[PDB]
C-alpha cells in the first residue's frame, strides 16, 4: 500500500 | 655488405609459410641488388623447407614426399623411402626433377613401410588435403621409424591462412621401445587488422612390439589419440578459458558490471 | 496419417497438424503448482494446471517454465507440458500421428536422446523427427539463403542459412531474451512507484511488455523529446482497476536489446550478434546474406524494431553492401510455420525416424548424427 | 622507387610477427638507412616506461610527448632532459590535461587493476588533441604471460557556435598472450587491430570535455576487445577444425545431401 501499486 | 645478408637471412628463416615467397619479393624490391639476396635465400630455403617439412611432387611417381633432414642425402638431393628413388629439389622453384634409383638391403626399412602404408589412409581421415614420408636410418646404432604429417591451407581471398606441422620418431626395441615426439601449429589472419597463432605440443612414450599390423595400429592410435585431444583442447578449451584469462588481462566491463560514470569517476576518490 | 508439428519455445508451445499456415494450440508453456490449501472439496482441484487454466487460475498459482534460458531443467515438466499439448490442447492421442519436434542449435546432445525417449516410449509417436528451428524460420519466410534472428523468451539465435543449411561454425546463441527483458521492465516500472514480486506478477509485467513498449529509431533524441512534453506517456490498468502513468519507460526497455550493457549482460547486442555471426561466413557469400536479415519469434515484434535494427546495423558493414531487413507481419509463428511445410514435403514423409526403427535401435539412432 | 621501398617496408610490418617488432624495426634501418625517419613514424611499436623521479610516479613515451631531444612527464611538467624553451600546452590547456589523467587512471584502474597509463593534450588553433596510453604485463608468478598496450590519438574540433564539438578518434591495440597449461602444451597469439570513429557532442555544464572523450574511448575499447574476441574464436575455432577434421565433416556432409535432396522437393511442394 505503500508501493503505489503493489504494497 | 656481411650486415645485410644476415638481416635477410633472419626475415627468410623465420617467415609465415604461407607468405614466405612474397616476404623474398619484398626483401629482393627493398634492396637494389639481387645476388646478394638470392645466394644467402639458397642456403636458408635449404634449413627452411626442411622445417617447413612440405612435400614437392616429382613427375614420373604420381605421389607427394615430404622434405626433411632424414631425406636430405648431401649434394641437393632427397630421399622417397615408398618409391626408393633419390631426387634433386630447387629451393627457390615449384618442381624437382631428374630422379636416380636407391638400392640397399633394407631388412629394417621393410618393416615399417608396411606402417606408413597404413598410416596414409589414417592421414587421409585426418585432414581434407594432407600428406606424408616414413624415413629409415640407423642412428648410433639404434634403430628408428621416422613418420611425419603436413597440411597447408591459403587463400588470398579470405585474408587467412593455416599450417601444420607433426614429428614422430619410435625407436625399436625388444620387448619395449621408446616414442619421441613433436606437434605444431600455426594460423595468420589480416583482413583489416592483425591476429596470429602458434604452438606446440612435445610427447613422450613407451610401447611393447608385438606384429607388424598391431604396430601399424597402434602408433596411428596414438597419432589419433594425440592430435584428437590436441585439437579438442585448442578448440574446446580456447573458446571458454582463453576468455577468462584475456579477460584476467583486461577486462570487457568492469568489475561493477556498468559503463564508467565521469561525474562520480573524477569526483569520488573510491575507500582503499 | 497427418504429421503433428511441436514447437518447443522457451515461454508458448505453438502446436497443430502439418499444411496448416497458423498452429492449433498457442499456449504459455507453465506448470503451475498450489500456493495455498484447496478447502472447497468439490471443486475436483488438480495437483498442477498448465496453459491458460493456469493462466486463468494464475492468482493462487506458483508458476514455473520448465525451460529457462533454453533447457529443460525438469522432465516431468516438461512431459506435462507435452502430455497436455496431446491430449487437451489438440484432443488426441500421440500413438496416432508422426510428429515433428523442434529443437535448438547447440543443444548438448543427450537432450535429444531425452526428448526422443520420452516421444517414442511415453507418448508411442507412430513416426519423429527433431529440426533445428531456425531453418524452418527462413524456409517459412520462402527465402533459399539468409540470416535468422531469431528471439523468442529464452534464447536469441542467429544462423546464417545458406543453400539451405545451417552453418554451424556461425551459429551465436545469445542468452539475452523476453524473459530477460521482462525483468528489465519490472525495475524501470519500480522507478515510478509500481511494484511486482510474485510469480504470478511476472505473468503480469509481461503483458504490459507486450503492449506500451516500442523501440524509438534514436535514444536520445526521443528521450530528450519525452523529458520535455507527456505527449509521449500512455497508459494500461492491472486486473485490480487502477491504471498505470507510463512515458519514458516506453522505449527505455527495448533499448536494452541493443545495449546489453544495460542489464551487464558481457555478451553483445541483438544487430551486433547478427554482423558477428555475418562476418565469420564464407566470404563470397556476404553480400548474400545481407540482401537477406530475417527476424522472428515472439521479441521481434516491437514497432520501429525493424527499422532501428536497419539504422544500426548498416553502422556496423561496410556501406553499399545493400543490408536489408525482412519482417512483415505473421513473424510472431515463422518457426512453427516452417515445420507445417517440412511436414507436407513427400520426401520428409519418407526421412522420419519411425517406432519400429527407434524399436529396433533405442536412442543410438542419434549416435550416427551427434558425433 | 623509394615510395615502393617504403611501401614493402610497411608490408614486411604487417607480415613478421608482432613480438620482434622493435628487433625487426633496428635491423630494417640498418638494411636502409634514409628511410630511419620515415619508418620511425610509419612503424608502430611497443610503449617505453619513464619514471619521474621528482614525483616518485611512471609515465610512458610517445611521439606526440616527446619534444626533440627530451619528453614532457604528465606530473612534473618538466622535460628530461630539460630544455631551453619546449612547445608547452596553455595554462588552462595543461589543468584538462591533470583532470584527464586523474579520470584515466580511475578508468586503468577500474579496467586492468595494474599496469601504466599516461595522458597528453596538445594545443591546437582550431581546438584540442590528445594521446591516450596503456600498458599491462602478466602475472609473472605464473605458467601464463602477456601484455596488452593502449594506444587512442584523439582530435577535436570546438565549432563556433552552439556550442558543440566534433571528435575525430583514432586507436591502436596490440595484443600478446602466452599460455601454457592442461597438458596439452603451449600457444601464443599475437593481435594488433586499428580503428577510427566520428561523433558531434555539445558541450554542457554538468560533464566537461573529457567526459565525452571518455565515452568515446569506453565505447571504443569494447568495440575493439569484443572485436578482438571474436576475431581470435573466429579464427582458432574454423582454421583448426578444419585442418584436423574429417569424419564430423563427412557426417555432415550425409546430412547436407540428404537435406538438399529435402530443399529441391521444397521447391515442388511449394509451388504446389
Ligand atoms: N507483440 C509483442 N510485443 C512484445 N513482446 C512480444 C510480443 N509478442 C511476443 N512477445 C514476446 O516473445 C516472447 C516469446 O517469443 P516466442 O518465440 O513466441 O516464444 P518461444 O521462443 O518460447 O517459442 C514472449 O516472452 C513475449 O513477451
Ligand atoms: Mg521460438
Amino acid at each position: 500500500p505503500a508501493w503505489x501499486a503493489x504494497c | 655488405d656481411e650486415e645485410k645478408v644476415r638481416i635477410a637471412a633472419k626475415f627468410i628463416t623465420h617467415a609465415p609459410p604461407g607468405e614466405f615467397n612474397e616476404v623474398f619479393n619484398d626483401v629482393r624490391l627493398l634492396l637494389n641488388n639481387d645476388n646478394l639476396l638470392r645466394e644467402g635465400a639458397a642456403h636458408a630455403f635449404a634449413q627452411y623447407n626442411m622445417d617447413q617439412f612440405t612435400p614437392v611432387k616429382i613427375e614420373g611417381y604420381d605421389d607427394q614426399v615430404l622434405i626433411t633432414e632424414h631425406g636430405d642425402l648431401g649434394n641437393s638431393r632427397f630421399l622417397d623411402p615408398r618409391n626408393q628413388i633419390s631426387f634433386k629439389f630447387d629451393h627457390l622453384r615449384k618442381e624437382a626433377s631428374d630422379p636416380q634409383p636407391e638400392d640397399v638391403d633394407g631388412g629394417l626399412k621393410s618393416w615399417r613401410e608396411s606402417c606408413d602404408s597404413a598410416l596414409r589412409a589414417y592421414v587421409k581421415d585426418h585432414y581434407s588435403n594432407g600428406f606424408c614420408t616414413v624415413y629409415a636410418k640407423t642412428i648410433d646404432g639404434q634403430q628408428t621409424i621416422i613418420a611425419c604429417i603436413e597440411s597447408h591451407q591459403f587463400q588470398p581471398k579470405n585474408f587467412w591462412n593455416g599450417r601444420w606441422r607433426s614429428e614422430w620418431k619410435f625407436t625399436i626395441t625388444p620387448p619395449s621401445a621408446q616414442v619421441v615426439g613433436v606437434l605444431k601449429i600455426q594460423v595468420h589472419y589480416y583482413e583489416d587488422g592483425n591476429v596470429q597463432l602458434v604452438s606446440h605440443k612435445d610427447v613422450q612414450d613407451s610401447v611393447t612390439v608385438s606384429n607388424e599390423v598391431q604396430t601399424t595400429k597402434e602408433f596411428i592410435k596414438i597419432i589419433e589419440s594425440a592430435e584428437n585431444e590436441y585439437q579438442t583442447a585448442i578448440s574446446e578449451n580456447y573458446q571458454t578459458m582463453s576468455d577468462t584469462t584475456f579477460k584476467a588481462l583486461r577486462r570487457q566491463l568492469p568489475v561493477t558490471r556498468t559503463k564508467i560514470d565521469w561525474n562520480k569517476i573524477l569526483s569520488y576518490k573510491i575507500g582503499k | 496419417i497427418a504429421a503433428l508439428v511441436v514447437d518447443n519455445g522457451s515461454g508458448m508451445c505453438k502446436a497443430g497438424f502439418a499444411g496448416d499456415d497458423a498452429p492449433r494450440a498457442v499456449f504459455p508453456s507453465i506448470v503451475g503448482r498450489p500456493r495455498h490449501q484447496g478447502v472447497m472439496v468439490g471443486m475436483g482441484q488438480k495437483d498442477s494446471y498448465v496453459g491458460d487454466e493456469a493462466q486463468s487460475k494464475r492468482g493462487i498459482l506458483t508458476l514455473k517454465y520448465p525451460i529457462e534460458h533454453g533447457i529443460v531443467t525438469n522432465w516431468d515438466d516438461m512431459e506435462k507440458i507435452w502430455h497436455h499439448t496431446f491430449y487437451n490442447e489438440l484432443r488426441v492421442a500421440p500413438e496416432e500421428h508422426p510428429v515433428l519436434l523442434t529443437e535448438a542449435p547447440l543443444n548438448p546432445k543427450a537432450n535429444r536422446e531425452k526428448m526422443t525417449q520420452i516421444m517414442f516410449e511415453t507418448f508411442n509417436t507412430p513416426a519423429m523427427y527433431v529440426a533445428i528451428q531456425a531453418v524452418l524460420s527462413l524456409y517459412a519466410s520462402g527465402r533459399t539463403t539468409g540470416i535468422v534472428m531469431d528471439s523468442g523468451d529464452g534464447v536469441t539465435h542467429t544462423v546464417p542459412i545458406y543453400e539451405g543449411y545451417a552453418l554451424p561454425h556461425a551459429i551465436l546463441r545469445l542468452d539475452l531474451a523476453g524473459r530477460d527483458l521482462t525483468d528489465y521492465l519490472m525495475k524501470i516500472l519500480t522507478e515510478r512507484g509500481y511494484s511486482f514480486t510474485t510469480t504470478a506478477e511476472r505473468e503480469i509485467v509481461r503483458d504490459i511488455k507486450e503492449k506500451l513498449c516500442y523501440v524509438a529509431l534514436d535514444f536520445e533524441q526521443e528521450m530528450a523529446t519525452a523529458a520535455s512534453s507527456s505527449s509521449l506517456e500512455k497508459s494500461y490498468e492491472l486486473p485490480d482497476g487502477q491504471v498505470i502513468t507510463i512515458g519514458n519507460e516506453r522505449f527505455r526497455c527495448p533499448e536494452a536489446l541493443f545495449q546489453p550493457s544495460f542489464l551487464g549482460m558481457e555478451s553483445c547486442g541483438i544487430h551486433e550478434t547478427t554482423f558477428n555471426s555475418i562476418m565469420k561466413c564464407d566470404v563470397d557469400i556476404r553480400k548474400d546474406l545481407y540482401a537477406n536479415t530475417v527476424l522472428s519469434g515472439g521479441t521481434t515484434m516491437y514497432p520501429g524494431i525493424a527499422d532501428r535494427m536497419q539504422k544500426e546495423i548498416t553502422a556496423l558493414a561496410p556501406s553499399t553492401m545493400k543490408i536489408k531487413i525482412i519482417a512483415p507481419p505473421e513473424r510472431k509463428y515463422s518457426v512453427w510455420i516452417g515445420g507445417s511445410i517440412l511436414a507436407s514435403l513427400s520426401t520428409f514423409q519418407q526421412m522420419w525416424i519411425s517406432k519400429q526403427e527407434y524399436d529396433e535401435s533405442g536412442p543410438s539412432i542419434v549416435h550416427r548424427k551427434c558425433f | 622507387m623509394s615510395d615502393q621501398q617504403l611501401d614493402c617496408a610497411l608490408d614486411l610490418m604487417r607480415r613478421l610477427p608482432p613480438q620482434q617488432i622493435e628487433k625487426n624495426l633496428s635491423d630494417l634501418i640498418d638494411l636502409v638507412p634514409s628511410l630511419c625517419e620515415d619508418l620511425l613514424s610509419s612503424v608502430d611499436q611497443p610503449l617505453k616506461i619513464a619514471r619521474d623521479k621528482v614525483v616518485g610516479k611512471d609515465y610512458l613515451l610517445c611521439d606526440y610527448n616527446r619534444d626533440g631531444d627530451s619528453y614532457r612527464s604528465p606530473w612534473s611538467n618538466k622535460y628530461d632532459p630539460p630544455l631551453e624553451d619546449g612547445a608547452m600546452p596553455s595554462a588552462r590547456l595543461r589543468k584538462l590535461e591533470v583532470e584527464a589523467n586523474n579520470a584515466f587512471d580511475q578508468y586503468r584502474d577500474l579496467y586492468f587493476e595494474g599496469g601504466v597509463s599516461s595522458v597528453y593534450l596538445w594545443d591546437l588553433d582550431h581546438g584540442f588533441a590528445g594521446v591516450i596510453l596503456i600498458k599491462k604485463a602478466g602475472d609473472g608468478s605464473k605458467k601464463i604471460k602477456g601484455c596488452w598496450d593502449s594506444i587512442h590519438v584523439v582530435e577535436v574540433q570546438e565549432k563556433s557556435s552552439g556550442r558543440t564539438a566534433h571528435y575525430k578518434l583514432t586507436s591502436t591495440v596490440m595484443l600478446w598472450l602466452q599460455t601454457n597449461k592442461s597438458g596439452s602444451g603451449t600457444m601464443n597469439l599475437g593481435g594488433s587491430l586499428t580503428r577510427q570513429m566520428e561523433k558531434d557532442e555539445t558541450v554542457s555544464d554538468c560533464s566537461p570535455h573529457i567526459a565525452n572523450i571518455g565515452r568515446l574511448v569506453e565505447d571504443m575499447e569494447n568495440k575493439i576487445r569484443s572485436t578482438l574476441n571474436e576475431i581470435y574464436f573466429g579464427k582458432t575455432k574454423d582454421i583448426v577444425n578444419g585442418l584436423r577434421s574429417v569424419q564430423t565433416f563427412a557426417d555432415k556432409s550425409k546430412q547436407e545431401a540428404l537435406k538438399n535432396d529435402l530443399v529441391e522437393a521444397l521447391k515442388r511442394k511449394q509451388q504446389c
